[PDB]
């Protein structure tokens, strides 16, 4: 599959609804709501080599398997907090317990000394329109200093036509005047190429 | 000292929301809003659109304590109508009011 | 006092001379050095927060540096010697070897025990290190024939203060020892606790602060920076009150000081007359507007500049509590001051207003739990406290009466120990039984 | 007596002429640090066993 | 995660005496397994002040990271033609899925009976990027590899979220692989539990194990000092 | 050693320890310690 | 329809208007978010090298923070908190220095002026201090002589008239409105006559008196008003308008998307 | 003290109007009401500030440091 | 010397001082897990606990009232009629 | 007289009292470090031990925490350098130290204290700053002015003193002192100067502050009262608006010299059924009087709904107040 992430700065709240309404001659099915969470770590030690990143990112992806991906100097690292995702010959052994956690917990409350959180994001409220052939989700960001920006997430199972699909989109921020915008879509495992186009569209 | 922080008037804490609609079993069709990080500011002028409606029964905002940025409204229509639709009637109208006062005001500048 | 050393000052920030000026403040250099600010004064009855001498205050007006005032804290160390034996050092201690050490942190300090100017310190810090010289045959205690070196015994900042140190001497006094002198200056901005006073016996702390936009405002647009209660002025009859704001408003608007002599001819109807010829009302009033519905009020609102200023009474150095905190070598009772962490004193009359209440148990428990509670031994023959308890095994005595069976525990607070005691060494029995033989 | 004014005149007849204290007093109870017999601590609170049956 | 462990210690002889009575009372055979744990320490070219943002101390500890392996990569040559059962253990681009926990200090109290300790945990399901290997992801955290210990045995399921692991730990190094547990087995009776009386009960639970096994195998409680996982 | 300055004439001395208390070139005992040379950070409220 | 405005005093720093057709809380909430809810630029954190005046530290750094600076585009700098950077970035503050040194016998003037922006605008128009003088002097910040310097570096941080005073672009708001009183909102208080103490007012002119002798009032509401808005030199009046009718739009929108999401 | 900034009220900018205003007084001798009258100060708020302040800065710098 | 039943002459009322100390004591053992006697409606704080007791004389106690020459009597606080 | 009779105790506060309307009766505003200064030792009970074990995982620092454990074994372990050890777990019949939340009685006192109201419990409220904030309805049997008076504050440390503490010592149970058989508290200061206006017969408030005064009540029961007066405008008085302070059930009558049933000169009282009929309220009838309205809510309606008419009366005065206004000039004293 194919993934890419348009954030819109100069973007309001009633944005997702122009955009939403661009789209209607193609929105052919509506699924299910979806939330993702962006935070923001910056590292606390005072001796670090040269070139090397100051901050940690951190995707919590919901109903994505409740997963959370962490991603510095371009690596990347799917966790996952829910019982249900733990594979069989982790728990038959004695190796995992049964109840496991966010890693976000750990690393602000056990790990908070090395990492401590800068940035959050909260996105919820989502809308997963499908197209054809092509899976484009809307969601507001929204932080601790009040509204964010627009984010675009395109998801497609084609490996085909994918350039004309995200040119169509920004084709469509064009029309609602939507201008100044990052788009990403760079690669490093498709939920860390999406993770990594969610760092390189945020930052 | 102990007195808080002067950001803390405008933003919006952790793990809180802009509007806590609360229902009230004082009266029949009657709903309590609380506002968070506002003052009379908004509650007078959402109170007065509020008064300027005819579905609207009772509509009414108070500050319970100055040390804390917060306000209540209560209002109360008439049986078969939301008073969620009266504010949004309310915000609608204040939004247009604000766009024709700019739209003059600036048309107005620009003959100075 | 840029080049002096003295203990406890304010400097106030913008010092303004009044408008309503004595001329014999002409030869008491007033106008000088004035000891105050004028500030726009409004006398109503706003949001019930003026109440009993209690004063509104405009937030924006304080941001701004209005009655502002500098503290400067001057600490005095000296090193001593005894019999020349014992030197004291100043120095900065080392937390290996030096004993008796306070938890305050030692890395303000340079490498002769001292604070460069400049410095931002808190409470809890150490100032100026000094250390002492100990015998290692001579305490021997806990730790002391580990540490072998010194013990510390530094001057540090108080608790509850805080700020930039501002300038810090070193000299010999007289006798040739090396004593240093500190002087930590700190901004006290206004607070609601803060006291303010007038020119007329007017007397009164700060109600609450709001900003412009909670303030009321006339039709020019003047905010009040302190609004009072009216009902000051009947009790106290103090008429100069309000004749000092009305020649105070002429004074401002003419831009001419007025005079404010005791013995004149300056009547009353004159200066409403001046005040009349600028405009605004004769008698001092003025439409205001309230600052949350921007609605006219009914009654209008005597306003205008009024000197005020500010005393030495602030509550950052009136508020403390004390929850279990050290007690007294003599009656092992809470301490007394705030400097020495000391608990309230529960009198006599507020034991005697418990009893009008009916409440034992309260003062049991105030009397006992809550300030010092001693558990002792007292014999049956003898009620006294000569019962030698070597519980360690489970032992007891009483030395003269030939007992080692029967032995009774009572929990008496340690002062009434200390009456016993001293009864005891003034050949006094008070002897003590738990049981009632006259019945 | 001795609590009021005159302290050491008071204690040191008491201890001449062999005096006793029935320790019934407000002063008396306060100085020793136990509950004194007014109000709620002038009467003493029992339990029934045979009421814990009901 | 509050896990309720007592553990023990057996010969290299009563080994079928053992499976043969747990056996019995447990009425299921015993299930081989192993795991292989890797502890990571912090870096110490690395210095970091032992504090939170908010001014308070905080406490090093090692992170543990465990994780399977088929016993493919375990029997050599001289081990093949065998039952793959209990009697084995008498002849003694991307990252795998690990399991990430730090152990803390038991809990006091004099006279206890079970040993409490309070695990945290999280699970590792995969990693990308460059430095995609586990190692380079601990060393990013800010920890390096300081030790690991490979453990092979045998566990029973009984009631109430019991286990017993009666197992062997080797040493996993390059100059050589030495046995802790030379001479015997490591016995092991925790149960994991996610209330006071679900604690109580727990605890009520392995009272009667020790109980049932009185007067063959004991069941003590090991010292604190001997599951404290905090550098020093 | 650490520097000094004088009362008066404000000179630099930087005498180190074991040198008692006395300014060079003049006779006033007052020798300052002059302020840090690291920035101090402020607030403007 | 709406609300109509005729501007009848138009200056650099005074600019008095008449906004008629609102109800008085469209008005108050007006000069309200005009008085409060405007942005602004001002120096948050005052970092001293080098200091041998006679005044204070802390003194010299509040009158810094009184000073007041240009915020034209300030609206695409982004906040302190709201930039991911440590600290700060060209994305959030801009960077000023003074540096001031007796020279001659007679002592100098540290100006406003002599602030230079060392850091990048990215083609804003920010950080310039605003000079309102007619000699072409900056604001006195504090006098030097011969052997005394003064060397600083000011972080100019964005910030509303909520977190501090010195963020307060507009100044004295002449709020007016009934000249001649027939609403009945006000009973003035007389030693003998109403008329003969209580001057009138100036917008006076643009109505006319009652008349006596008519029908009492009851049925008329408080409209026609008049506001004087008057700018420090941050930002021009316009401006200050029209990112108050921003704002307050802002807002109401702010409650409205709040209420949508419930 | 050394010219307050802004105002403590209105809120207008002060400061430059200190050198003007003795410039005023010094060259033109008008009176201080004139002098107030020039500086466009309308509101007694600000005149209060420029009437009633006390410069001690000048016989603060008469000092060695 | 304990007065008996048909010689009690006291105040059949229970004194404020008496509820106060009935409340207090009662409210200090259901805080020490005391066995309750009534159905709670979801309380959580003791002293409402122990007035819920008081309000259908659950409580299980006797006053013994200390007559001034030395004897006393026994009141139980179920047959003390409250307020 | 220093160690027997009297003695220097813990658990106390200092500090500066002031003023504040918004407050109840028998609360008192303590300031945030007061409250995380002081410390009340609490009983674990499996009622509040989620409670008890959140104040634990919070730490010292924030407010909603605790300072100390109490083991059953009687050892006391500090929460400063216990989070280095890791994990704290409570059991049943631990004493964990708490700070002062809300709901928490106090004992308030001030110097020199002659008077057995000088000393009354009180309800904690947490508010900031540094100042102990109170009603200025409980200023009077305090005989304390806001001008730098300091003030005393003991807490309790135990369970069985908090209730005989709140059973016997209270602001309500304290209304009618025993001293001159009347009220010792009343409406003082510029809320009786302003009740005074509020009830006079030129007194009309239109509908959009009639409502904000109704809404400010905190036990009002929501039926807007039909307005005294209907087309044109509709205008409520001041009795009418003011009556819904006074809780319905309550009679009072008062004549005076020249008052009569129409009463031209508006004076005496009249109140039927929690109505105000007619009669000016001030010192006579809301004040420190015998036969005041004070005392007659006091005995008819119990001491609880009376506190809540201290606040409903200050609210609505207060709110009448601040758009109202009132001064006073020179012109007053000119003949
Ligand atoms: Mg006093
Ligand atoms: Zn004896
Ligand atoms: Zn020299
Ligand atoms: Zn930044
Ligand atoms: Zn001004």
């Amino acid at each position: 599959g194919k993934s890419a992430v348009i954030f819109v700065e100069r973007a309001t709240p009633a944005t997702l609804t122009e955009l939403k309404d661009a789209l209607s001659n193609s929105i052919l099915s509506v699924r299910d709501p979806w939330s993702i969470d962006f935070r923001t770590y910056r590292c606390s030690i005072k001796n670090l080599p040269a070139d090397v990143s100051k901050l940690m990112y951190s995707i919590t992806f919901h109903h994505h398997g409740r997963q959370t991906v962490l991603i510095k100097d371009n690596s990347a690292m799917v966790t996952t907090a829910a019982a249900a995702d733990i594979p069989p010959a982790l728990v038959f052994n004695g190796s995992s317990t049964g109840v496991p956690e966010s890693i976000d917990t750990i690393l602000s409350s056990k790990l908070s000394n090395i990492w401590m959180q800068r940035q959050l994001i909260k996105g919820d409220a989502g809308e997963t329109l499908i197209l054809d052939g092509l899976t484009v989700r809307l969601v507001n960001l929204f932080s601790s200093t009040g509204f964010k920006g627009l984010l675009i997430e395109l998801q497609a199972d084609e490996a085909g036509e994918f350039e004309t699909k995200i040119a169509g989109i920004e084709g469509h921020l064009a029309e609602i005047r939507a201008k100044e915008y990052k788009t990403s879509s760079d690669s490093l495992n498709e939920i860390c190429d999406l993770a990594y186009q969610y760092v390189r569209a945020l930052e | 000292m102990n007195a808080p922080d002067r950001f803390e008037l405008f933003l919006l804490g952790e793990g809180e929301s802009k509007l806590k609609i609360d229902p009230d079993t004082k009266a029949p069709n009657a709903v309590v809003i609380t506002f968070e990080k506002e003052d009379h500011t908004l509650g007078n002028l959402i109170r007065a659109e509020l008064l300027n409606d005819r579905k609207v029964l009772f509509a009414a905002y108070k500050v319970e304590h100055p040390f804390f940025a917060r306000f209540k409204l209560r209002i109360q229509t008439t049986e078969g109508y939301d008073p969620k639709d009266a504010l949004k009637n309310a915000c609608n109208s204040i939004i247009n009011k604000l766009g024709a006062l700019k739209t003059n005001f600036e048309t107005e500048w620009n003959l100075q | 006092y840029n080049v002096r050393m003295d203990t406890m000052a304010n400097i106030l920030y913008y010092p303004q001379k009044p408008l309503g000026t004595t001329r014999a403040m002409e030869y008491l250099k007033f106008r000088e050095l004035p000891a105050g600010q004028n500030a726009i004064v409004a006398i109503a009855c706003y949001s019930g927060y003026n109440q009993e001498d209690s004063m509104i205050m405009n937030q924006s007006s304080i941001d701004r540096g209005l009655f502002r005032s500098l503290f400067f804290r001057s600490y005095m160390d000296q090193e001593k010697k005894y019999g020349m034996s014992i030197t004291e050092t100043f120095e900065k201690p080392q937390r290996t070897n030096t004993l008796r050490m306070k938890h305050g942190t030692y890395d303000k300090l340079d490498d002769d025990g001292l604070i460069a100017p400049g410095v931002r310190v808190s409470g809890e810090d150490v100032i100026i290190g000094k250390t002492t010289p100990i015998s290692p045959d001579e305490e021997e205690l806990g730790q002391r024939t580990a540490y072998h070196s010194k013990r510390d015994a530094s001057t540090p900042l108080r608790s509850t203060e805080n700020g930039i140190v501002d300038q810090v001497l070193v000299t010999t006094n007289q006798d040739g020892l090396k004593f240093v002198k500190v002087r930590v200056r700190t901004t006290k901005i206004p607070q609601i606790g803060d006291k303010f006073a007038s020119r007329h016996g007017q007397k009164g702390t700060i109600g609450i602060t709001y900003r412009r936009e909670d303030m009321p405002f006339t039709a020019e647009g003047i905010v009040p920076d302190l609004i009072i209660n009216p009902h000051a002025i009947p009790s106290r009859m103090t008429v100069a009150h309000l004749i000092e704001c009305l020649l105070s408003k002429v004074a401002a608007l003419s831009g001419n000081e007025g005079d404010a002599s005791p013995f004149t001819d300056i009547t009353v109807e004159g200066i409403s007359k001046l005040l009349r010829e600028h405009g605004y009302q004769s008698r001092g009033f003025e439409v205001m507007y309230n600052g949350h519905t921007g609605k006219k009020l009914m009654a209008q609102i005597f306003f205008g500049p009024t000197y005020y200023q500010r005393l030495r009474h602030m509550v950052d150095d009136k508020i403390h509590a004390r929850a279990r905190g050290p007690m007294q070598v003599l009656t092992r009772q809470p301490v007394e001051g705030r400097s020495r962490d000391g608990g309230l004193r529960f009198g006599e009359m507020e034991r005697d207003c418990m009893i009008a209440h009916g409440a034992a148990s309260f003062l049991k428990e105030r009397l006992m739990e809550a300030s010092d509670a001693f558990r002792v031994h007292i014999c049956g023959i003898c009620g006294l406290m000569t019962v030698i308890a070597k519980l360690n095994h489970n032992q007891f005595e009483c030395k003269g009466c030939d007992n080692k069976i029967d032995i009774y525990q009572i929990h008496i607070p340690y002062a009434a120990k200390l009456l016993f005691q001293e009864l005891m060494a003034m050949n006094i029995t008070p002897r003590l039984y738990t049981d009632r033989s006259r019945d | 007596r001795c609590s009021f004014e005159e302290t050491v005149e008071i204690l040191f007849e008491a201890g001449a002429s062999a005096e006793l204290d029935d320790c019934r007093g407000v002063s008396e109870n306060v100085i020793l640090g136990q509950m004194a017999p007014i109000g709620t601590g002038a009467f003493d609170v029992m339990i029934d066993e045979e009421s814990l049956v009901k | 995660v509050q896990q309720l462990s007592l553990f023990g210690s057996i010969g290299d002889d009563g080994y079928d005496l053992l499976i043969s009575t747990l056996t019995t009372i447990s009425g299921n055979p015993p299930l081989l397994y192993n795991s292989l744990c890797t502890v990571w320490k912090p870096n110490p070219s690395y210095d970091v002040e032992n504090v939170n943002s908010r001014n308070q101390l905080v406490e090093p500890n090692r992170i543990k990271l465990s994780k399977e392996v088929p016993f493919s990569y375990l029997i050599d040559e001289t081990m093949m033609d065998k039952p793959l059962n209990f009697r084995i253990l008498k002849s003694f681009e991307s990252c795998s899925p690990w399991s990430l926990q730090i152990s803390d200090i038991p809990a006091a109290g004099n006279n206890r009976s079970v040993s409490m300790q309070t695990i945290a945990e999280t699970i590792i399901l995969s990693s990308a990027g460059k430095n995609s290997s586990v190692s380079s992801l601990m060393n990013g955290l800010g920890y390096v590899f300081e030790f690991q210990y490979l453990t092979i045995g045998v566990k029973f399921f009984m009631k109430h979220g019991l286990i017993l692991e009666l197992q062997k730990i080797w040493q996993i190094e390059e100059a050589g692989n030495s046995q802790i547990t030379s001479g015997g087995f490591l016995l092991k009776a925790y149960i994991n539990v996610s209330d006071i009386d679900r604690i109580n009960y727990t605890e009520t639970a392995l009272m009667n194990l020790k109980k049932e096994l009185q007067g063959y195998i004991e069941l003590s409680v090991p010292d604190r000092q001997s599951m404290d996982s905090r550098v020093a | 050693t650490l520097k000094y300055i004088c009362a008066e004439c404000s000179s630099k001395l930087s005498l180190s320890r074991t040198d008692a208390v006395r300014c060079k070139d003049c006779g006033h005992r007052i020798l300052l310690k002059a302020r840090t040379k690291r920035l101090v950070q402020f607030e403007a409220r | 329809e709406g609300p109509q405005v005729k501007i009848r005093e138009a200056s650099k720093d005074n600019v008095d208007f008449i906004l008629s057709n609102v109800d008085l809380a469209m008005a108050n909430s007006l000069r309200r978010v005009m008085i409060a809810e405007i942005p602004t630029l001002a120096i948050d954190s005052v970092e001293v090298e080098t200091n041998t005046t006679v005044l204070a530290d802390e003194f010299i750094a509040h009158r810094l923070g009184l000073i007041p600076l240009q915020s034209m585009d300030i609206e695409q700098l982004e906040y302190s908190r709201d930039c991911f950077c440590e600290d700060h970035c060209d994305k959030c503050s801009v960077v000023l220095t003074l540096q001031a040194f007796g020279e001659s016998e007679s002592t100098t003037n540290v100006y406003s002026k002599d602030l230079v922006i060392v850091s990048n605008l990215m083609g804003r128009n920010i950080g310039h201090p605003i000079i309102q003088d007619k000699e072409g002097n900056g604001v006195l910040i504090c006098k030097l002589r011969k052997g005394q310097e003064l060397k600083l570096t000011c972080v100019a941080k964005k910030g509303i008239a909520k977190e501090h005073a010195k963020w307060g672009p507009a100044a004295a708001i002449e709020f007016e409105y009934d000249p001649w009183n027939k609403l009945k909102h006000t009973d003035y208080w007389y030693e003998q006559d109403s008329a003969k103490e209580w001057p009138q007012s100036k917008n006076c002119e643009y109505e006319d008196p009652p008349n006596e002798g008519d029908p009492f009032d009851y049925k008329a509401q408080a409209d026609t008003f008049y506001m004087n808005v008057e700018s420090v030199g941050s930002i021009p009046v316009d401006q200050v308008v029209v990112r108050g009718i921003d704002t307050l739009q802002k807002k109401v929108a702010s409650i409205l998307l709040a209420l949508t999401q419930m | 003290m050394i010219v307050p900034v802004r105002c403590f009220s209105c809120g207008k900018v002060v400061g430059d109007k200190w050198e003007s205003y003795l410039n005023l007084l010094q060259e033109d001798e008008l009176d201080e009401g004139t002098a107030l009258s020039r500086l466009g100060l309308k509101r007694y708020c600000c005149r209060r500030m420029i009437l009633t302040h006390v410069d001690l800065i000048e016989k603060f710098l008469r000092y060695n440091p | 010397k304990a007065i008996p039943k048909d010689q009690r002459a006291t105040t059949p009322y229970m004194t404020k001082y008496e509820r106060a100390r009935i409340l207090g004591t009662r409210a200090l053992q259901i805080s020490m897990n005391a066995p309750v006697f009534v159905d709670l409606e979801g309380e959580t704080d003791p002293l409402r606990i122990a007035m819920k007791e008081l309000a259908e004389k659950k409580i299980p106690l006797v006053i013994r009232r200390y007559l001034p020459d030395g004897s006393f009597e026994d009141w139980s606080v179920e047959e003390l009629i409250v307020d | 007289r220093g160690n027997l009779m009297g003695k220097r105790v813990d658990f106390s506060a200092r500090t500066v009292i002031s003023g504040d309307p918004n407050l109840e009766l028998d609360q008192v505003g303590v300031p945030k470090s007061i409250a995380k200064t002081l410390t009340y030792p609490e009983v674990v009970t499996p009622y509040n031990i989620d409670r008890l074990t959140q104040l634990v995982r919070n730490g010292p620092n924030e407010h909603p925490g605790a300072k100390y454990v109490i083991r059953d074994s009687g050892d006391r372990i500090d929460l400063r350098y216990s989070k280095r050890a890791g994990d704290i777990q409570l059991q049943y019949g631990w004493k964990v130290e708490r700070h002062i939340m809300d709901n928490d009685p106090v004992l308030f006192n001030r110097q020199p204290s002659l008077h057995k109201m000088s000393m009354m419990a009180h309800r904690v409220k947490v508010i900031p700053y540094s100042t102990f904030r109170l009603n200025l309805s409980v200023t009077s049997p305090y005989n304390a002015d806001f001008d730098g008076d300091e003030m005393n504050l003991h807490v309790p440390q135990s369970e069985e003193t908090r209730a005989e503490l709140s059973q016997l010592c209270a602001v309500p149970l304290q209304i009618v002192s025993p001293q001159s058989n009347k009220p010792c508290m009343g409406i003082v200061q510029d809320t009786l100067c302003g009740i005074r206006k509020l009830t006079l017969r030129d007194t009309f408030i239109e509908l959009d502050q009639v409502l904000n005064m109704l809404y400010w009540v905190p036990d009002w029961d929501g039926v807007i009262p039909t307005p005294a007066i209907i087309k044109p405008k509709p205008l409520w008085s001041g009795k009418q608006i003011l009556s819904v302070a006074i809780p319905n059930g309550i009679h009072l009558q008062r004549f005076d010299e020249g008052t009569t049933l129409l009463s031209p000169k508006d004076n005496g009282m009249l109140i039927i059924d929690g109505q105000i009929i007619f009669g000016v309220v001030e010192k006579k009838t809301v004040g420190s009087s015998n036969g005041g309205l004070i005392h007659v809510v006091t005995r008819e309606k119990g001491p609880q709904v009376c506190a809540k008419l201290f606040g409903n009366i200050q609210k609505v005065v207060n709110f009448w107040l601040l758009h109202n206004g009132f001064s006073t000039g020179i012109g007053d004293t000119i003949a």
